[PDB]
């Protein structure tokens, strides 16, 4: 799937001012397509805007986007330092492959997942994950695996539909692989051939209504919600 | 333990069994275990039985590859009640049809025999448990349908209607079916809420033989 | 006799009890024919070998 | 509006569908000219538009 390339990685803004950010891909790309996330840096990411236009659940009225095809765009109504963050840019490919903006930072001027098993390991070596699901039906959503480096542009490891249909990265495939089970509510990551690029912040996922199922649930092409993350590292 | 549902459609609990050609009767249960995933009136079953009480020729073939029928449709979701050793799936058989990121443009498709043989053919017509649904996967809350043949034609246009939890699911699909002679045309029209065909039934009569209920 | 091959059974809903019923009433009725008619010709098939017999002897 | 059965006897229902023979009942009354019903179930459903007949 398609780069993208956000519009600034960050900036410096005063109180009572709006902000203008525009992440835009190669081609062009329909427009129910991103999702629009913040985070603080100690928190994991929340969900704020998706499909150009239309806003998520508990919320104020500020954040309003538009834009289309080639350039989206999230605009800003008003600032304010409770806002002081990084806001990122998650596209879902035709190609099944998310892809990310490098996050892009707001200086302000004067029902749950748990992971299991970050830390280290040698380089070169093996180690696994899992994750563990709280308070719904891990049967639904599609799921994904992603990294982070610290202030860095995220990478996108890996995802799975719950029809089977996988998709990694060219360059990480072979050497992650990951396991589901609905039936015990939990995820699994098994690792091998791991070196510094895995020196990073890693995320479970949980993502979209597949296409059908009970609930009081809608769904976007967009994330479902996050879990808290955890480090994990190569050394010696 | 199947239904003549899970059969035909593609259940994954049951073995699809295309070289299964022809046979000398039908076997099952009386109570069979694995009707409908995603629950949904089936109409004219009793006549569909009867139709499939024999075999002369019966085979399965892909009357539209779900590769470049649908490009302008998003096809791959499925649900989750349609599983395969705890892990989703939908029938075989079928398809879904959704937007390209909300992008539903309407249909109209068709197919005629080249085979000779005479052709069975089934599809679907959605009818979600709430309106969200509707409006995100296909943008209309209008529906409207039309299958249509020298023989057979008919059309839909249904709404939501909150139905119970069954199997986990409050929403339905109604399916529908019809046998095609050698000759003759389908043509599907639409604004979605659809069940498509992906692989169809080709065949030849049969006299005589039939089904049981049994254990033994 | 002539067998045909042969698929006696069928279902059907509860809105045609018409062609329920009926296929009963219709099949029922074919089976007390083939019946009454089989028995009596069971009896009297064996009262006339007893017949058959008798004679043949006298 | 809907119903299921708690008494676990089999159950029978009627209903009706109207047809005025003049409009200004179908406005006095109901305000739409649009009809539009739906009687739903697993087994049986059905749906009735109908218009004035003289
Ligand atoms: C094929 O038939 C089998 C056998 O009936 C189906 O499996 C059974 O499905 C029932 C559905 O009610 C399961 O009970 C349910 O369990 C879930 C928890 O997993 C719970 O949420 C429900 O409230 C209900 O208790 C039952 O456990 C299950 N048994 C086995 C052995 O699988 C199967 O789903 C059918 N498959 C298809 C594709 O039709
Ligand atoms: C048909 O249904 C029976 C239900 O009685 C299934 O029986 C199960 O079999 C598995 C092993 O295959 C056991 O682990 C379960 O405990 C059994 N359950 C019961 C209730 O007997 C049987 O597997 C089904 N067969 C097919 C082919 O679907
Ligand atoms: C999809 O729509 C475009 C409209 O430009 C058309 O070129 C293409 O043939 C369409 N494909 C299908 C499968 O309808
Ligand atoms: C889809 O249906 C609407 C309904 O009026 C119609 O205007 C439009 O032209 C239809 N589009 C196609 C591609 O059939």
């Amino acid at each position: 799937e398609i780069v993208l390339t956000q519009s600034p990685g960050t900036l410096s803004l005063s109180p009572g001012e709006r902000a203008t950010l525009s992440c835009r891909a190669s081609q062009s790309i329909s427009g129910y397509y991103l999702t629009w996330y913040q985070q603080k840096p100690g928190q994991a990411p929340r969900l704020l805007i998706y499909g150009a236009s239309s806003r998520a659940t508990g919320i104020p009225d500020r954040f309003s986007g538009s834009g289309s095809g080639t350039d989206f765009t999230l605009t800003i109504s008003r600032l304010e330092p409770e806002d002081f963050a990084v806001y990122y840019c998650q596209q879902y490919g035709i190609s099944p492959v998310i892809t990310f903006g490098g996050g892009t930072n707001v200086e302000i001027k004067g029902v749950q997942l748990v992971e299991s098993g970050g830390g280290l390991v040698q380089p070169g070596g093996s180690l696994r994950l899992s994750c563990a699901a709280s308070g719904f039906t891990f049967n639904i959503y599609d799921m994904h695996w992603v990294r982070q480096a610290p202030g860095k542009g995220l990478e996108w490891v890996s995802g799975l539909t719950t029809g089977g249909d996988t998709s990694y990265s060219g360059s990480v495939r072979g050497r992650f692989s990951i396991s589901r089970e609905n039936a015990k509510n939990s995820l699994y990551l098994q690792m091998n051939n791991l070196r510094a690029g895995d020196t990073a912040a890693y995320f479970c996922v949980r993502g979209v209504r597949e296409v059908g199922a009970t609930g009081g649930d809608p769904f976007y092409y967009a994330m479902a919600v996050w879990g808290q993350g955890t480090t994990v590292t190569v050394s010696s | 333990n199947c239904s003549v549902a899970g059969w035909i459609l593609g259940n994954p609990e049951c073995e699809l069994l295309i070289s299964r050609e022809s046979w000398s009767y039908i076997v099952e249960k009386p109570n069979p275990e694995n009707g409908t995933c995603y629950p949904g009136h089936f109409a004219d079953y009793e006549e569909l039985r009867e139709q499939l009480s024999s075999v002369s020729s019966f085979e399965r073939f892909e009357i539209f590859p779900k590769e470049s029928s649908w490009p302008n449709h998003t096809t791959t979701g499925v649900s989750a009640s349609c599983s395969h050793n705890g892990e989703s799936s939908f029938y075989k058989n079928l398809l879904w049809l959704t937007g390209k990121n909300g992008l539903y443009p309407n249909l109209s498709k068709s197919y005629a025999n080249n085979k000779e043989k005479e052709v069975l053919v089934l599809w679907g017509v959605h009818h979600p448990p709430n309106i969200g649904d509707q409006r995100a996967l296909y943008h209309t809350e209008n529906a409207y349908v039309s299958v249509v043949s020298s023989h057979y034609s008919r059309k839909f246009t249904p709404e939501i209607a909150k139905r119970p939890k069954v199997r986990d699911r409050e929403g339905r699909i109604n399916y529908y079916w019809t046998l095609l002679e050698p000759g003759d045309t389908i043509i599907f029209e639409a604004n979605g809420n659809l069940i498509a065909p992906r692989y169809a039934f080709a065949l030849s009569r049969g006299f005589g033989s039939g089904i049981i209920n049994s254990n033994a | 006799m002539n067998t045909q091959f042969t698929a006696v059974g069928k279902e059907f809903n509860k809105l045609e009890r018409r062609m329920e019923n009926l296929n009963k009433k219709v099949d029922d009725g074919f089976i007390d024919i083939w019946t009454y008619n089989a028995e009596l010709l069971v009896l009297l098939e064996n009262e006339r070998t007893l017949d058959f017999h008798d004679s043949n002897v006298k």
